[PDB]
RNA sequence: UUCAAAUGAGAACUUUGAAGACUGAAGUGGGGAAAGGUUCCACGUCAACAGCAGUUGGACGUGGGUUAGUCGAUCCUAAGA
RNA sequence: GUGAACAGCCUCUAGUUGAUAGAAUAAUGUAGAUAAGGGAAGUCGGCAAAAUAGAUCCGUAACUUCGGGAUAAGGAUUGGC
């Protein structure tokens, strides 16, 4: 809307920074349980509702 | 055996009683099949000029008697099908009638 | 002749629909123009005389410098990178060894298999499904206000 | 390969719509390599892209 | 009172090439020059000449360089040398003919 | 063809023929009687204001001059200006007797030729 | 909708060219308001999706990009809290 | 531009060619039409189906809260140059 408040823009910026798949080097540890991050979200499917 | 034998084609023979929406595609299919039957090959290519000529009158108004020529060409290397290859090419005439198939010598 | 010419012009015009390329800015070839000049039957003597004029770029094809770098060999090695430019890659730079890089790629390829079986749009799509519908498994369709059309 | 991006950029830099850009199928390597406004300007100066000016809309019968 | 107007067209390059007939061009201009309706009713007002390199026209009555260009291209197509003879203007009211950019 | 043509020239809707038109126009005594009828109720014109050439009742009194000034009535007049002809002319042309046809044409020209003009002058 | 060319292991659908088309300016255009929130764009890549294929993408992976003494808020007030 | 018109119809600037396709065209529909002669005859029922339909001129009844009814009904004409 190009009129968001600063806190709204900050929330969206944090969401954008969060939006990434898993780094590859994580799987190279010992006794690992992380397979694929379930917190990944895309605009098409899920809506954060601010 | 590279040969060139200018034939004649009438659309009315094979476009009679067909859907108005697909007159030109039907003409294209009939032209390629006619070339196939009158040559005896596997690969047939049309000419952009012939496409222009057939579509030019209209999508549902293709002219009946159109003059075309067929050229045999030897296929390039690494062609697993055959050296056989046919290429079509249009040519305009003053009158549709009065012409028949004529072989033209290579020059 | 006039009937043939008018037929050819009608075929070639096509002015109605889109456009006509300007003859002043189109490009041609003297190889093509030779047939037309012969058909007009003019003096070819003062026409082919311009062919030798093109003897300027004929020697320019040679440049030297390893005979233009000795074929295309650096491209094959330079195109092996997953991404170009000089920026930090949070996936490539995470693992240094190529063997471990291949191992990580294999791990990712294997891991995506379960989501592929589940037919999810990707690692991010998680749209669940409801077991039953309140508006499709209740009510009595008596006379009057129907449940739905 | 892909030339829609080049076509759009050329249309924008010329000032006409993306349907009014002409390309040479014979010479495509240079236009594929070109991706800057200066590159488009220099190639159109070279004459590899035409303006294909507006179609005729006569009013003589009117 | 009335001021004459002069136009000069240079056909040096293609005529020296040998695909041009300046005498025939001048003859056509003389025969088909049209002023105020009919053709051939010129009242000794507009004259043309040819020297072998440049065709010069002097007109006292109504005339335009655009109309001169139109007549030139009409004769070009009638002789069927279009797509091969290019018309341009050197400066104001002065024109020239030239080849195209075949450069194969 | 299922359109205006049949809907206007259907068998129910017919008009008089040029032959009978010529006959009544030639008959001087019929010219007056074609309009001096006693009275009518069925036709929309009530037996009044019937244009012989157009073969229609005007349904009123002042529309007569309007239709006369109209071009359609002039078109019918121009059509009537032609030679009547009949089936005998066609038969004579189609390989039959010509002397009788020539005699009939000569008698027509000598007797009834100016008769139509005289009747028109007397009427209008 | 048609043909040709190119890429490509593989082309009814990718790109270009050559034609035919339609939207017909109260548009399928040009901007925006709510809302949407990185989807805009570039580069490599197509197992998962675009009920069909996809060599393509509003998909995948990595990055770039919004500059206000004059544009709006921030200033004032209405029905209201 | 067509006209009374921001109707519909064709075109210009701009934009799109996206919605699974190919081979033949039987019965049963979808939306449309057409039909010789009779002209609403059965149909609960003149219901989807047809007729005048635009513009100019003439004359327009009963009734009346005298302001309407009224485009009442009907007739004559409609081109090109």
């Amino acid at each position: 809307a190009a009129q968001k408040s600063f806190r709204i823009k900050q929330k969206m910026a944090k969401a954008k920074k969060q939006n990434r798949p898993l780094p590859q080097w994580i799987r190279l540890r010992t006794n690992n349980t992380i397979r694929y991050n379930a917190k990944r979200r895309n605009w098409r499917r899920t809506k954060m509702n601010i | 055996d590279v040969v060139t034998r200018e034939y004649t084609i009438n659309l009315h023979k094979r476009l009679h009683g067909v859907s108005f929406k697909k007159r030109a595609p039907r003409a294209v299919k009939e032209i390629k099949k006619f070339a196939k039957l009158h040559m005896g090959t596997d690969d047939v290519r049309l000419a952009p000029e012939l496409n222009q000529a057939i579509w030019k009158r209209g999508v549902k108004g293709v002219e009946y008697r159109l003059r075309l020529r067929i050229s045999r060409k030897r296929n390039e290397e690494e062609d697993a099908k055959n050296p056989l290859f046919s290429y079509v090419e249009p040519v305009l005439v003053a009158s549709a009638k009065g012409l028949q198939t004529v072989v033209v010598e290579e020059d | 002749r006039q009937k043939t010419m008018i037929a050819e012009a009608r075929n070639r015009k096509s002015l109605k629909n889109k456009a006509i390329m300007p003859r002043s800015k189109l490009t041609k070839s003297f190889g093509k123009m030779e047939e037309h000049m012969s058909t007009l039957g003019h003096d070819m003597s003062a026409l082919q005389d311009k062919q030798n004029r093109a003897a300027r770029k004929n020697r320019y094809v040679e440049r030297g410098s390893d005979v233009v770098f000795g074929d295309q060999d650096a491209l094959t090695a330079s195109t092996e990178n997953g991404v170009k430019l000089r920026q930090t890659d949070r996936l490539l730079d995470g693992v240094a060894d190529g063997s471990m890089r291949s191992k990580a790629d294999r791990m990712a390829k294997m891991e995506r298999r379960e989501r592929n079986r589940h037919a999810k749009q990707g690692e991010s799509d998680r749209h669940n499904a409801v077991s039953l519908s309140k508006h499709l498994f209740s009510g009595k369709r008596g006379v009057g206000k129907t449940d739905f059309r | 390969a892909n030339l829609r991006t080049q076509k759009r950029l050329a249309a924008s830099v010329v000032g006409v719509g993306k349907r009014k850009v002409w390309l040479d199928p014979n010479e495509t390597s240079e236009i594929a390599q070109a991706n800057s406004r200066n590159a488009i300007r220099k190639l159109v100066k070279n004459g590899t892209i035409v303006k294909k000016a507006v179609t005729v809309h006569s009013k003589s019968r009117t | 009172q009335k001021i004459a107007k002069t136009f000069t067209v240079d056909v040096s390059s293609p005529t020296e090439n040998g695909v041009f007939d300046p005498a025939s061009y001048a003859k056509y201009l003389i025969d088909h020059i049209k002023v105020e309706g009919a053709v051939g009713n010129l009242g000794n007002a507009v004259t043309v000449t040819e020297d072998g390199t440049v065709v010069t026209v002097v007109s006292t009555a109504k005339f335009s360089g655009k109309y001169l260009k139109y007549l030139t291209k009409k004769y070009l197509k009638k002789n069927q040398l279009r797509d091969w003879i290019r018309f341009v203007s050197t400066k104001t009211n002065e024109y020239r003919l030239a080849f195209y950019q075949v450069t194969p | 063809m299922g359109r205006y043509s049949v809907k206007r020239y259907k068998t129910k809707r017919r008009t008089r023929d040029l032959d009978l038109i010529y006959n009544d126009l030639s008959t001087k005594e019929s010219v007056q009687k074609l309009l001096n009828q006693p009275l009518d109720e069925t036709k929309p014109g009530l037996g009044q204001h019937y244009c012989i050439h157009c073969a229609k009742y005007m349904e009123t009194a002042i529309a007569l001059k309007t239709h006369l000034k109209g071009k359609v009535h002039k078109r019918r007049v121009k059509e009537l200006r032609g030679v009547p002809y009949t089936q005998e002319v066609s038969d004579a042309a189609a390989g039959y007797n010509l002397n009788k046809f020539l005699n009939r044409v000569q008698e027509i020209t000598q007797s009834v030729g100016p008769e139509k003009e005289s009747n028109e002058a007397l009427l209008k």
